[PDB]
């Protein structure tokens, strides 16, 4: 159920603000890069 | 001097109530707003 | 690692509703808040 485990911060007024340029710049280069994502799964596997 | 492309402040303020602004722009709005406040207070505007 | 002098998020959140932050601090808070959104979303926290 989509109701089951909410992200509680989603109800805060702060959660209504469009994402900044700062976060787009820090995150998009990384998570839109298939290599980066694959390294991540690697690092996680290694730990798990 | 006539200025071009503005709307009544309330038109936008209620639109910024549904869509909040990106934080950077919002910071800019507030910076401008403070200047409005300073002006109207020193001249003790009667009709704002 | 232990970190010093933090508080429950909603201790401060409730206080910021009462007495709002200066805009520069508030921008800072949002910048941080976004990093929490990214983190919680990617790992899909079930308990935040
Ligand atoms: N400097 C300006 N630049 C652009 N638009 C203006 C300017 N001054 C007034 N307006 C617009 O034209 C109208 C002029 O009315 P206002 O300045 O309130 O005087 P009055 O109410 O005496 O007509 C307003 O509705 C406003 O939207
Ligand atoms: N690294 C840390 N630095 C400071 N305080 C912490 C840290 N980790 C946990 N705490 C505090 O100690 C309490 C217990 O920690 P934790 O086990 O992470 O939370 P919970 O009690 O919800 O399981 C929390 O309420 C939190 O405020």
């Amino acid at each position: 159920s989509w109701r089951a485990y909410p992200f509680y911060w989603a109800w805060l007024p702060q959660a209504k603000v469009p994402f900044s340029q700062e976060i787009k710049d820090l995150i998009l280069p990384k998570i839109s890069d298939p290599n980066f994502v694959k390294d991540l799964e690697e690092d996680l596997y290694e730990l798990f | 001097l006539f200025v071009e492309g503005y709307k009544d402040a309330d038109y936008w303020l209620r639109r910024f109530e549904a869509e909040p602004l990106p934080e950077n722009t919002n910071r800019q709005l507030l910076l401008q707003f403070e200047r409005l406040v300073v002006l109207d207070y020193i001249i003790r505007n009667t009709d704002r």
